């Protein structure tokens, strides 16, 4: 959409007011840990297929290695981007902190399921393709799970490994996180653990933008408000949403169709006769019978490197992904950041994160001015011979009066002795007004 | 493939087998199948006009022909080996028989030319079937045998025309016997001492298809009672494989047989010898992973099972098949065998204390070679410490000395750089290659 | 059961014209036999019934006949003489004649069988010295001209003879003291995309290259 | 362990791929004159050609897997270098980027394959526990400090870092001046030195 | 360099693609209108796969 701003040259824009914003931004950290067993896969109850993929075994360990190294790096990750705190702090028994509601970002005393609230709704809005990990040989042939996708992948000799850290550990990590960032600061991110009252470590957090510490102190009750009225509303936002965690289900989807082509893959003839084992053996000779499955073992030798050679490039995809997870976790949750639009839009107060399946979910608290307003400006005044020049902020006037003023928030404050400094005569700068400065007499 | 393994976890690759009994299930067939009928008929027609025949409910036993008197000088047979007509069943079985002249016993065969190719008698290129003739001089050598020789075209794989019109070479018919107008078939000379090429040949094709369709023709296996609930090797219908066997509740069309999946895997079979639709699996299943503490250190291990319940294990961990090594690992008298999320862990201890992680197992359960003699100790892992720190909102901690830290950090810059020669490696002193 | 797949064979197109032909009460041409013919007939009093294969349909050349006597369905292959319409002639609602050849000799084939409110379907195919024969069977309403649906075909039943099929025929019925028709289409080689239900039923099918969704699907 | 490891896959890969040199691939034999020893040109020209394309495909596997490890070394090169530019050559803001604590200096050596940053960083201790006020009022008017904390000792109010511990008079400067103290909560009674 | 690197990677590939349809594979020959010609099916079927 066009704005069409203009060119002033003389006048300048200060906001009146300002907002707290608390928006989010979802990384993926993990992936699924998958082992391939090269019999029952190219062969399986054949004893001539596995003396003839003795000759091929060497590929079948490649293989192996790769994949328990893509394993290795999948539980590498998680204790990468979460394992950040030296220890577990408590959850405290109060959840307000200075008119700031935190009890919708960690567990509450009456045990539901020990975890957050924000936490069970990131949960139930992805869907595991596998729901549990134990799958019982009579679960297999009950009569009722006939046709199976994951009963057939296993089948094949293609098995899920669990992940080392269970949900409740990831949890147990983000709860000790945000319980050790609201009653010790971003302190306890370099060194021991520093207690601070909150009202005074939001002065901290707003001295670190560019505004003063009274704006809060006289202003908290409408901040509180405000960050409760955002969690709320991201919260319905959350809820109400079925397209915002798009990237942990493309993840479980990308995985489960690669698991199934792989098994449906085993259907090709390459070849041969007949794409079964059994119907080769029992119409040929031995001779013309060792062709044909040699090549159907080297078609299926091809279709698992394919597998596997996916599986790397998507677990470098994942690592990478997980490294800058990583780095915003330590720059963001245990510190304040400056590079802009790295944590939210505004301007970084606070971050928290959230568990979710195979990721991490970040609320960046952020800070925007609003209520913006025109006002004629000086590049410097003179009243002696000597100039004077801003030490900090712009000049602007009332229409009779000249203050001078922060450039993010309108607090207009006499021009006195301090906060400007003299160099020079004013004979040189364009625009230079005569006007009157305040001494302390 | 080593002698000395590592402190670790690792995945197996099931080295164990099963030599359980075999099943043999084939239809109820008693009657012999008539061989002598059609080698031994002394009327057969001339090759132009080759008549067919169906087998149904027959016991393919031919080593019965041993006890008659005859001889072939051509037995080949196409997309099967001879030495497994004794084992298959065929669904639908045609003989076709004739007289060929001697010289073109070889143009029966498929991708052949010739007369008999051409005009006479023709073979699909995928053919499935044998092919058996022998020489009948003494017999028809003095009777009337034919042949077509002027056709306008080919004839189709399978086919055969009667017609005795008479051929024009460049037209339609001429309608008058004489110059350009000549009878299309010719008369074999057999006479007797002709030669060798110009005796005549009695032939006989087969045709089968094979574990396609119901069979009513099969070879001579003796049965065996069917179990069930069990893996085993069986045989239905010539259709081999290892696997158990369970009840289904799939009712088909009586013109089908077999059941594939989506891998081509036979899954649903009907049976013979009675009629019940079954369902066949694999027996082998599950995931198995050793754990071991080095093998300098010791050569004792744990093993755990990812989908088993550690209740109700030798169900799926049969002791009385394998080893008696295996059977101390099947089950444990001791408290030395217990279930975690992971699945169920035989030959570790557990322990109600949380130290950090030496040798992971998976879902916060790891394992370490320990004092407490020595035996491979599993516990649940432990994230850190607590601090139970409060909250007071009139106090703040200021720290009043400092210290100075050196810290390491380790990166990879480069690897090494590797060319490759395509000859050299593929090849090498030969230039033939 | 529970699967898709695509197969290429000699089907009818989706969407093709067939050719109306209608016994009058006040035909039956020499139809081509290409890759195979589809024959669907709407009846009320049993008019239709038989076919007759062969290529000059004369005494010089074998022909094959295939009908319904209203007690038994011969079917036998012999040198026919047939005459200038095959028939079928029954009086006061029993059969009493049947003319449908004159003379047949050096014969080579003989079976039997002991046997607009309906519509009968019936595919023709041959290859490898073989004839196959498919049949469906389904209500339909009081009057239509054609039943438009979705049916899929079985087979009855395959007949071993090597002939040069290349005409086909119609055997009709008069009575001699009410009207119907037939519809014939002509298979060609296609792609079909079919699916299972959980029981071993075929429930929906797509032809591709008829028009771009389709083609679509096909390739999805 | 991190060089030691680029170390042993790059000869692992390379010993892996002259054991694949032993396969028949569908042939009679993985010698290539046993070959042409026995059978004439025809017979042998379609073996050798299974051979030709398998070891062809063990060729293009290695080639493949040496891509991507190429790809890994090649991000890690991108960290080492920003490190570089960013932590030897300045001073970073960035927490826990260099080091633990507030990053003072690096220093870089060299490794097989690797480069070593030695980080020197401050770390403070000791720590201490005080009562601390918002703000401290004397006429109507409220003051706020500039920067630090207003933390007491006990009977008197004093003005500090908040990293350490260096108490100073509570003057004119290091305070600024805003409203009246009747609307922050925690406002507590403290007279402020003037410099007359 | 880099724009025109990746330009002329891609047009490389895209070049060494349509060349490697010269092969033989170990077949008669690399068309397929010269095996359906000289051979017969069952043949044909194996050097085409
Ligand atoms: C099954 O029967 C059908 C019906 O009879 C039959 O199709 C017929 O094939 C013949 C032979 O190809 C066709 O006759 C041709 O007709 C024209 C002239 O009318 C010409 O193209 C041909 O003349 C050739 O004659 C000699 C053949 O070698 C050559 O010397 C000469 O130079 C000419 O090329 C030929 O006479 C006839 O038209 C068709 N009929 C129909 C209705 O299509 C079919 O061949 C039979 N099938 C099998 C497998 O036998
Ligand atoms: C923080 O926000 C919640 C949600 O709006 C407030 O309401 C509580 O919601 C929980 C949900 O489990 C209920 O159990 C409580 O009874 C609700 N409280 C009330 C007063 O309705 C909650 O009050 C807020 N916390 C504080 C300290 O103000
Ligand atoms: C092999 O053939 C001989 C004849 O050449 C069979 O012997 C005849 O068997 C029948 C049936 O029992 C007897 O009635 C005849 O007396 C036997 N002799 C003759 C000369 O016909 C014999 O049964 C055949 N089979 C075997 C297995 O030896
Ligand atoms: C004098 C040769 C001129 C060039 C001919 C070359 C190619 C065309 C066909 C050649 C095959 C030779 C005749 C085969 C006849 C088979 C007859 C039989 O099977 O009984
Ligand atoms: C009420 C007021 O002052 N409105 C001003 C308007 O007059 C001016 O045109 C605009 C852009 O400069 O900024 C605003
Ligand atoms: C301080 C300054 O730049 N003032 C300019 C003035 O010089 C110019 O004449 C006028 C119109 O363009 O705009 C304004
Ligand atoms: C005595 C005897 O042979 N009985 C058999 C029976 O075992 C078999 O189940 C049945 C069906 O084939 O045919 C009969
Ligand atoms: C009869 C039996 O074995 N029941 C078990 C139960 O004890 C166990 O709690 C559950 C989950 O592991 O699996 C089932
Ligand atoms: C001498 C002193 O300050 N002691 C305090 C103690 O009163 C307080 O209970 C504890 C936890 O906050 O911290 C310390
Ligand atoms: C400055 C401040 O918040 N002081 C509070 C006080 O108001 C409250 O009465 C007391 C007990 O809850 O805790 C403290
Ligand atoms: C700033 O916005 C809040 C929220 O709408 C409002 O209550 C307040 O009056 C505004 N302040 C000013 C100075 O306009
Ligand atoms: C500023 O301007 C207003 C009118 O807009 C006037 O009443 C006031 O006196 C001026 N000065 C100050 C210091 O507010
Ligand atoms: C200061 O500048 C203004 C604007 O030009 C002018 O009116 C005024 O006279 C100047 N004052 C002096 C002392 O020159
Ligand atoms: C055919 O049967 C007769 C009568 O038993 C016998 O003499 C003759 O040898 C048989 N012929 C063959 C070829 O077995
Ligand atoms: C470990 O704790 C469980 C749970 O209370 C208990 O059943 C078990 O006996 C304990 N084991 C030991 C060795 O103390
Ligand atoms: C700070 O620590 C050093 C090193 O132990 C010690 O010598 C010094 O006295 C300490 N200073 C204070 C003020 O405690
Ligand atoms: C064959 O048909 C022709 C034409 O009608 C007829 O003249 C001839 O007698 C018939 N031959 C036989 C044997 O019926
Ligand atoms: C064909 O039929 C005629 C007339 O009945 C008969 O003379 C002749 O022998 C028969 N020929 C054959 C080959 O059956
Ligand atoms: C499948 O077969 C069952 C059992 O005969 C029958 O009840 C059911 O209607 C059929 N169809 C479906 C869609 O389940
Ligand atoms: C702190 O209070 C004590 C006790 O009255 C007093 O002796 C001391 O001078 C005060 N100031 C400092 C800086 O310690
Ligand atoms: C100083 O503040 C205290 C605490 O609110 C109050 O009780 C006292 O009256 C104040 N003193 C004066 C002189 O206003």
């Amino acid at each position: 959409d066009n704005q069409d701003i203009v060119y002033s040259n003389n006048t300048i824009a200060i906001p009146m007011n300002f907002s707290i914003s608390v928006t989010t931004e979802v990384l993926p950290v993990s992936m699924t840990k998958t082992s391939v067993d090269c019999n029952m896969y190219i062969c399986g109850d054949s004893t001539e297929c596995s003396n003839l993929l003795l000759q091929y075994g060497s590929f079948c360990t490649q293989l192996n290695r790769a994949l328990a190294g893509i394993a290795v790096e999948q539980d590498r990750n998680t204790r990468d981007v979460f394992a950040q705190t030296k220890a577990m702090y408590k959850t405290p028994s109060l959840k307000d902190f200075g008119g700031f509601n935190f009890s919708q970002i960690l567990p509450d005393p009456a045990k539901p399921s020990s975890r957050s609230f924000i936490e069970d709704l990131l949960y139930n809005k992805v869907t595991l393709a596998d729901p549990g990990f134990m799958k019982q040989y009579g679960d297999c042939l009950g009569g009722v799970n006939a046709r199976d996708l994951i009963c057939a992948q296993k089948f094949n000799g293609l098995t899920v490994l669990p992940p080392l850290l269970t949900d409740e550990m990831i949890a147990a990590y983000t709860a000790a996180l945000i319980s050790g960032t609201a009653t010790a600061g971003f302190t306890f991110g370099a060194g021991a653990a520093l207690q601070i009252p909150f009202a005074m470590q939001m002065a901290y957090r707003f001295n670190g933008i560019g505004v003063t510490q009274n704006v809060l102190y006289e202003n908290q009750k409408q901040i509180a408000n405000q960050f409760n009225k955002a969690i709320s509303q991201i919260q319905d936002s959350l809820s109400t949403t079925t397209t915002a965690l798009g990237k942990l289900q493309d993840v479980i989807n990308q995985n489960a169709i690669a698991l199934n082509t792989l098994v449906k893959q085993l259907s090709s003839n390459f070849g041969a006769i007949s794409s079964v084992l059994n119907d080769i053996l029992s119409r040929l000779d031995k001779v013309e019978a060792e062709v044909q499955i040699d090549r159907l073992i080297t078609g299926r030798l091809q279709s698992l490197q394919t597998y596997v050679t996916q599986q790397l490039i998507r677990a470098a995809e994942i690592r990478a992904s997980a490294n800058l997870a990583a780095t915003k976790m330590s720059e963001c949750v245990l510190g304040q950041s400056k590079r802009v639009d790295f944590c939210g839009k505004g301007y970084h107060l606070m971050s928290f994160p959230q568990a979710a399946p195979h990721g991490v979910v970040f609320l960046h608290v952020t800070y925007v001015p609003s209520q913006e307003q025109n006002f004629t400006t000086a590049p410097a005044i003179c009243h002696e011979g000597k100039a004077h020049f801003p030490r900090e902020g712009v000049f602007v006037t009332n229409g009779t009066h000249w203050f001078i003023t922060q450039r993010n928030f309108y607090s207009p404050q006499p021009i006195t002795t301090d906060n400007t400094f003299v160099s020079g005569n004013c004979d040189v700068v364009i625009g230079i007004v005569n006007n009157t400065v305040y001494d302390p007499l | 493939k080593s002698f000395t393994v590592e402190k670790g976890i690792y995945q197996t690759s099931n080295f164990r087998v099963t030599p359980t009994t075999e099943v043999v299930r084939f239809p109820n067939i008693t009657q012999l199948c008539p061989f002598n009928e059609v080698f031994n008929i002394t009327s057969f027609p001339s090759v132009y006009a080759w008549e067919r025949m169906r087998i149904t409910n027959c016991v393919a036993d031919y080593s019965v022909l041993y006890n008659s008197s005859a001889s072939f000088s051509t037995f080949q047979c196409y997309g099967v080996s001879p030495t497994k007509l004794n084992d298959l069943c065929f669904s639908s079985v045609y003989a076709d028989y004739f007289v060929v002249k001697g010289d073109d016993v070889r143009q029966i065969a498929p991708a052949q030319t010739g007369v008999i190719a051409d005009y006479n008698y023709k073979l699909p290129d995928d053919f499935t079937g044998c092919v058996i003739a022998w020489n009948t001089n003494s017999l028809d050598s003095s009777n009337e045998f034919f042949y077509r020789r002027f056709r306008h075209g080919k004839i189709k794989p399978y086919g055969r025309d009667l017609s005795n019109v008479l051929f024009n070479p460049s037209g339609g018919t001429c309608s008058a016997e004489g110059l350009n107008c000549y009878k299309p078939l010719a008369s074999y000379g057999f006479t007797q001492s002709s030669g060798i090429g110009f005796q005549p040949y009695r032939v006989v094709v087969l045709s089968f298809e094979l574990l396609n369709a119901p069979a009513t023709v099969c070879g001579p296996k003796q049965s065996t009672e069917l179990v069930k609930n069990k893996c085993v090797n069986f045989n239905f219908n010539g259709l081999t494989g290892t696997g158990v066997l369970t009840n289904s509740t799939k009712k088909f069309q009586p013109f089908q047989q077999f059941g594939r999946d989506v891998s081509d895997f036979t899954d649903s079979v009907r049976d013979p010898k009675t009629l019940e639709i079954l369902d066949i699996a694999p027996c082998s299943y599950g995931g198995v992973s050793v754990i071991t503490p080095g093998t300098n250190a010791s050569s004792s291990v744990a093993v755990l099972y990812q989908d088993v319940n550690c209740t109700d294990v030798p169900t799926m961990l049969h002791a009385d098949q394998i080893s008696h090594d295996w059977r101390v690992y099947a089950f444990r008298n001791d408290g030395n065998i217990f279930q975690t999320q992971a699945g169920c862990l035989i030959g570790a201890a557990y322990d109600n204390s949380s130290y950090e992680c030496d040798i992971p197992i998976g879902a916060g359960i790891c394992a370490k070679y320990t004092n407490v003699g020595h035996s491979i100790l599993a516990y649940t892992m432990s994230l850190g410490d607590n601090q139970d720190i409060v909250y007071s909102n009139n106090t703040i901690a200021i720290p009043m000395n400092f210290s100075i830290s050196v810290t390491t950090e380790v990166l990879p810059v480069s690897m090494t750089k590797t060319s490759v020669d395509c000859n050299m490696y593929i090849c090498g002193d030969s230039t033939e290659c | 059961s529970s699967i898709r797949v695509l197969t290429t064979g000699h089907f009818l197109p989706f969407n093709t014209n067939l050719t109306w032909y209608l016994t009058l009460k006040s035909d039956n041409p020499n139809i081509n036999f290409g890759d195979g013919v589809y024959f669907g007939l709407t009846e009320k009093s049993n008019v239709f019934r038989g076919w007759i294969f062969g290529s000059t349909l004369d005494n010089t050349t074998q022909s094959a006949v295939l009908f319904n006597n209203g007690t038994h369905i011969v079917i036998d292959v012999c040198n026919f003489n047939f005459c200038a319409d095959p028939m079928f002639a029954v009086n006061s609602g029993q059969p009493y004649k049947t003319w449908i050849y004159t003379s047949a000799a050096n014969c080579t084939y003989h079976r039997a069988h002991a046997f607009f409110k309906h519509f009968r379907e019936h595919l023709f195919k041959n290859v490898d010295g073989f004839l196959y024969v498919y049949h469906n069977y389904e209500p339909i309403d009081l009057n239509s001209g054609f039943p438009s649906g979705f049916s899929v075909l079985k087979p009855i039943l395959k007949l071993p003879f090597g002939l040069n099929i290349t005409y086909v025929k119609a055997i009709m019925t008069l009575f001699s003291s009410d009207a119907s028709a037939y519809f014939v289409g002509h298979l060609k080689p296609l792609t079909m995309l079919v699916d299972f239900d959980e029981n071993g039923t075929i429930i929906d099918a797509i032809d591709c290259s008829q028009d771009p969704l389709s083609e679509l699907k096909c390739t999805t």
